[PDB]
RNA sequence: GCUUGAGUCUCGUAGAGGGGGGUAGAAUUCCAGGUGUAGCGGUGAAAUGCGUAGAGAUCUGGAGGAAUACCGGUGGCGAAGGCGGCCCCCUGGACGAAGACUGACGCUCAGGUGCGAAAGCGUGGGGAGCAAACAGGAUUAGAUACCCUGGUAGUCCACGCCGUAAACGAUGUCGACUUGGAGGUUGUGCCCUUGAGGCGUGGCUUCCGGAGCUAACGCGUUAAGUCGACCGCCUGGGGAGUA
C-alpha cells in the first residue's frame, strides 16, 4: 500500500522511458525533488517542475537520444525492507563509472563520485545506468 | 400445441401449422433434455462450450471468412 | 431444555433429563386435587391383570379440564405446573369471573396468554372450537370422539392431530399413528400442539429411575420354565418356537382388532 | 441498518456540531449503536453467517478506531469508555 | 429495439396484462429478450411482473392445463 | 409506514358481501394510523385456471400506507376468511395515485 | 501540522447476498372409483418385471415429498464454499453524483479465530423421484462392471460434529505505473427530446491482441509487463503426505 514512493518514482521513470512518454508526473516530495535534481545534474532528465500548493506534483521531462532512451536501466537499492549503507571506500561503482549511484549522505543527496570526493559515505538510493 | 383447424382447409396445411408450432415451442428438445439427469458440471460445461464454439464461429465468419478463397 | 448429566456415577453417567425453568416451583392448587390410590395392576378380584406395574412415588390426581365447557368467556394462563399423572405439563388457568381450571398446556403457551373456548373464539394456539369452524389443515389437540364427551385424542406430550378433510357432517383427521379417522364435526378440539415436546429425549440412566416411575421388572419368557411361559425351557438358551404372548397368542405380527362397530369410522388402517 | 434520525441523534451527541460526522468518537458511537441493534438481530436466526461477517467487520473497525483514540488522547478515550460501556 | 425505454417507464406493473400478454408467447412461456429486444433490467422486471400476474390468475402458466 | 398493494380475490357467489368486508378492512386500518391511497374495485372476471374448480372471481385492489403489524393482522384475516381464494400483499416504494 | 491513503454522514441504484415464515403452478409416484382391453415396460437384441385377481391408455377426486421449465444471458450477487418460482419480515456488502467531517486512524500477518461443496456421523422427523450396497435378467472365456428390471441407506428438514475436493482463473493480499479494439452489465453528467440518438465520466466483467515477459504454450491495463510491502511454500523420482 505505497510503502516506497522513491521506488514508485523510479518505476514511473522506467515505464515512461520504455513507453516513450514525454513527461512523467507524480506526487512530489523533498527527497523526490533532490533525486530528480541529481538526475537533472547528471543529464538523465532535462527538467523537473513542481507546481502544487498543499497538493504538489512533479513533472520530469524525459530524455531520448535519437532512437532509444537515455536511462538504459534504473534500479532501487536501499528498499525499505533492506536498507543499504556503505562507507566512503565501499561506495558502489555502476557500469564502471559511466552510470551514477545516487547516495543520500550526511550533507545531502549527491552522486557516488561526489561522495568520494567530498569524503563521506551514506545511504544508497538507486543505481542509474 | 392447440391448433384449431379452420373450416374448408386441407389437412396437410393444418398438420404443417401444428408441426411449425411444436417446433417453435421447443417440445421434443425439452423432452430430450429430461430423459437423463445431467450433473450441473455437465450443464455449465455444455453452456460454456456452446458459448465458446458460437463465438469461435462468429470470429471466424466476421473477419476470417470475408476474404476470397480462390 | 435437554441437560445431560456428568458421569460422577454409572447410574448418573447415562442420564439425560428435561430441565424446564418455566414450571412453577411450589405446591399445586389444592381445590383441583384428588387422592390417587395405586393398584399394582390388580383388579377387584385382587389378581394381577396387568403385569410389570407396582411401587412408585405417591402422586396426587390433578383434575384436568378436558371438556372446556366455559364458552365465550376469556381466561388468562396463570402458571405452568408439573403433572405427575401425565406426559405433558398442565396450565393453571384463571377465568375472568374467578374460576380456575387445569388445562393441557399447548406448545407456545406461557403465563399471561389469553385463551378462550367457544364456537367463535380465535385460531390462536390454546383456543377450543368445535371442528365446524376450525380450518382444514390446522393442527389441533385434545380432540373429542363424541360431542360433549370430553377429549381423548392427541393428549400426550408433543402429540397432535391434523384435520385432513371436511365432508358433510364428518371430519377426517390424521392421528399421530398415521391412521385417518372420521369424527363428527361437533366434536371440540383445542388448537395447536401439546407442549413438553422434548419429553421423549430423557434416557433415565438407571434401573431405579424406571422403578420410581412405577414400572416393575420384565422377566423374559426364555428365562422361565415350560410351565410358566410358552417360551420357557431348554438346556442352555434354546428358543425354537414362534414368539407368543404368555397366554399363547402369537405376537410379533399378528393383528387383533375385532370391533366391527367402529370400523365404519376408519378411513385407513394405521401404517 | 441505523436510519437517519437515530444517526442524527448520535451525531449531535458526540460531534463538534451537526456538520461534524466523521470524528473518532462519532464513528465509534455509530458502530456501537449498530452493533447493539444487530446483537438484537443475532439473538434469533443464529446461522446468518454473512450478516455476522458484516458485524465482525464493524466490530474490528470499532476496535481499530478505539485503539487509535487510545494512542492519540487517553482522556477522551477513557471518557468514551465510561460513557459507552465497553471494557477495553 | 427496446420499447420500455421508448415509452420510458420506470417499473413494469403486473396489473396491465395487455402488455404482459403481448410479451408472452402463445403457450404461456416468457419470450426471450434476444427476439423482443428489451433491455436487461426491463426484461427482469418483465419476468417478475409476468410471474406475479401468473400468480393472480391474470395469465395462465401453461396453455394446456386443466 | 410502508406502502402495500393488496390484491385479493373473492368468490363470485359471495361477491355481494365484498363492500362491507372492504369497509371493516378500512375500519381495520384507518383507525390505527394507516391511509388508503387507492381502492380500485376491479370487479368480477374470469380466471386463467380453475382455482378450486371455480372461475370468475371478484378482484379487489387496495393500496395502503400502514404500519406493519396491522398488515400482519390483515394477512391473518385473509388466512382464515373463507370468502377469499387468493391474496397477494406487496411492499412498494412509493404510494400509487391513479388507477 | 496537512489531505492525496483509509474511514464517516447525506442521497439514489442494481442484485439467485444471507436468515425466518408462507403461498402458487406443472410433472412423477401412490390411493379410490369410471371406461375398456390383451398387452405394457425395456433393449444393440432379448429376458427378468408388471398384466385376464383387469395392466398399460384415458377421465375425475385426493394424499404427500422434492425441485423450481419459460425468463436465463462468455448475465448478477458473495471473501470463498455458493446462491434461481412468487410474497412478506429481519439483515450484510458493493457502487455512483455533489458536498461536508476526522486527520496516516494504513498494508500484510507466524501462532490464533471464524466461514467452508459433496459424501459421511449422532439424535428426532420426513420420504414422491433418484439411488451406493443388494437381488434378479442379460452380454461375456469370466462380468462380483457398463445395459435392463427392482431396490435400502442417502438425497430433504431441525440441531450439533466432520473440515476435506481438479475447494481451479491449478495464478496470495494490497498500492503504483505502462499502446489498443470489439462486447456485456450497472450508475451519473451534458447537447435541441430536436429522432430506437451524439458526447463523456465511474464500478464490475467476457473475447482478441501491442510493447514487454515466457522453456514454450501462452499472459497481455482484471498481466504471467515494470516495481514496492508482508505472508505462505519448493529443493530429483519413489518410499510418502506414509510411519
Amino acid at each position: 500500500s505505497m510503502q516506497d514512493p522513491i521506488a514508485d518514482m523510479l518505476t514511473r521513470i522506467r515505464n515512461g522511458q520504455a513507453a516513450n512518454k514525454a513527461a512523467v508526473t507524480m506526487p512530489s516530495s523533498k527527497l523526490k525533488v533532490a533525486i530528480a535534481n541529481v538526475l537533472k545534474e547528471e543529464g538523465f532528465i532535462e527538467d523537473f517542475k513542481v507546481e502544487g500548493d498543499t497538493k504538489p506534483e512533479l513533472e520530469l521531462t524525459l530524455k531520448y537520444f535519437q532512437g532509444k532512451a537515455v536511462v538504459e536501466s534504473i534500479q532501487r537499492v536501499s528498499r525499505p525492507g533492506l536498507r543499504i549503507y556503505k562507507r566512503k571506500d565501499e561506495l558502489p561503482k555502476v557500469m564502471a563509472g559511466l552510470g551514477i549511484a545516487v547516495v543520500s549522505t550526511s550533507k545531502g543527496v549527491m552522486t557516488d563520485r561526489a561522495a568520494r570526493q567530498a569524503g563521506l559515505g551514506g545511504e544508497i538510493i538507486c543505481y542509474v545506468a | 400445441p392447440v391448433i384449431k383447424v379452420r373450416e374448408n382447409e386441407p389437412f396437410d396445411v393444418a398438420l404443417r401449422r401444428f408441426k411449425r408450432s411444436c417446433e417453435k415451442a421447443g417440445v421434443l428438445a425439452e423432452v430430450r433434455r429430461r430423459e437423463f439427469y445431467e450433473k450441473p458440471t455437465t450443464e455449465r460445461k455444455r453452456a460454456k462450450a456452446s458459448a465458446v464454439k458460437r463465438h469461435a464461429k462468429k470470429l471466424a465468419r466476421e473477419n476470417a471468412r470475408r476474404t476470397r478463397l480462390y | 431444555a435437554v441437560v445431560k448429566c456428568k458421569p460422577t456415577s454409572p447410574g448418573r453417567r447415562h442420564v439425560v433429563k428435561v430441565v424446564n425453568p418455566e414450571l412453577h416451583k411450589g405446591k399445586p392448587f389444592a381445590p383441583l386435587l384428588e387422592k390417587n390410590s395405586k393398584s399394582g395392576g390388580r383388579n377387584n378380584n385382587g389378581r394381577i391383570t396387568t403385569r410389570h406395574i407396582g411401587g412408585g412415588h405417591k402422586q396426587a390426581y390433578r383434575i384436568v379440564d378436558f371438556k372446556r365447557n366455559k364458552d365465550g368467556i376469556p381466561a388468562v394462563v396463570e402458571r405452568l405446573e408439573y403433572d405427575p399423572n401425565r406426559s405433558a405439563n398442565i396450565a393453571l388457568v384463571l377465568y375472568k369471573d374467578g374460576e380456575r381450571r387445569y388445562i393441557l398446556a399447548p406448545k407456545g403457551l406461557k403465563a399471561g396468554d389469553q385463551i378462550q373456548s367457544g364456537v367463535d373464539a380465535a385460531i390462536k394456539p390454546g383456543n377450543t372450537l368445535p371442528m365446524r369452524n376450525i380450518p382444514v389443515g390446522s393442527t389441533v389437540h385434545n380432540v373429542e370422539m363424541k360431542p360433549g364427551k370430553g377429549g381423548q385424542l392427541a393428549r400426550s406430550a408433543g402429540t397432535y392431530v391434523q384435520i385432513v378433510a371436511r365432508d358433510g357432517a364428518y371430519v377426517t383427521l390424521r392421528l399421530r399413528s398415521g391412521e385417518m379417522r372420521k369424527v363428527e364435526a361437533d366434536c371440540r378440539a383445542t388448537l395447536g400442539e401439546v407442549g413438553n415436546a422434548e419429553h421423549m429425549l430423557r434416557v433415565l440412566g438407571k434401573a431405579g429411575a424406571a422403578r420410581w416411575r412405577g414400572v416393575r421388572p420384565t422377566v423374559r419368557g426364555t428365562a422361565m420354565n415350560p410351565v410358566d411361559h410358552p417360551h420357557g425351557g431348554g438346556e442352555g438358551r434354546n428358543f425354537g418356537k414362534h414368539p407368543v404372548t404368555p397366554w399363547g397368542v402369537q405376537t410379533k405380527g399378528k393383528k387383533t382388532r375385532s370391533n366391527k362397530r367402529t370400523d365404519k369410522f376408519i378411513v385407513r388402517r394405521r401404517s | 441498518s441505523l436510519s437517519t434520525e437515530a444517526t442524527a441523534k448520535i451525531v449531535s451527541e458526540f460531534g463538534r456540531d451537526a456538520n461534524d460526522t466523521g470524528s473518532t468518537e462519532v464513528q465509534v458511537a455509530l458502530l456501537t449503536a449498530q452493533i447493539n441493534h444487530l446483537q438484537g438481530h443475532f439473538a434469533e436466526h443464529k446461522k446468518d453467517h454473512h450478516s455476522r461477517r458484516g458485524l465482525l467487520r464493524m466490530v474490528s473497525q470499532r476496535r481499530k478506531l478505539l485503539d487509535y483514540l487510545k494512542r492519540k488522547d487517553v482522556a477522551r478515550y477513557t471518557q468514551l469508555i465510561e460513557r459507552l460501556g465497553l471494557r477495553r | 429495439f427496446c420499447r420500455f425505454t421508448a415509452e420510458g417507464v420506470q417499473e413494469i406493473d403486473y396489473k396491465d396484462i395487455a402488455t404482459l400478454k403481448n410479451y408472452i408467447t402463445e403457450s404461456g412461456k416468457i419470450v426471450p429478450s434476444r427476439i423482443t429486444g428489451t433491455r436487461a433490467k426491463y426484461q427482469r422486471q418483465l419476468a417478475r411482473a409476468i410471474k406475479r400476474a401468473r400468480y393472480l390468475s391474470l395469465l395462465p402458466y401453461t396453455d394446456r392445463h386443466q | 409506514m410502508r406502502h402495500y398493494e393488496i390484491v385479493f380475490m373473492v368468490h363470485p357467489d359471495q361477491s355481494e358481501q365484498v363492500p362491507g368486508m372492504i369497509e371493516r378492512y378500512t375500519a381495520a386500518i384507518t383507525g390505527a394510523e394507516g391511509k388508503i391511497h387507492r381502492l380500485e374495485d376491479w370487479g368480477r372476471r374470469q380466471l386463467a385456471y380453475p382455482i378450486n374448480k371455480l372461475h370468475k372471481a371478484h378482484y379487489v385492489l387496495m393500496n395502503v400506507e400502514a404500519p406493519q403489524e396491522v398488515i400482519d393482522e390483515l394477512e391473518t384475516t385473509f388466512r382464515f376468511n373463507d370468502a377469499v381464494i387468493r391474496s397477494m400483499v406487496m411492499r412498494t416504494k412509493h404510494a400509487v395515485t391513479e388507477a
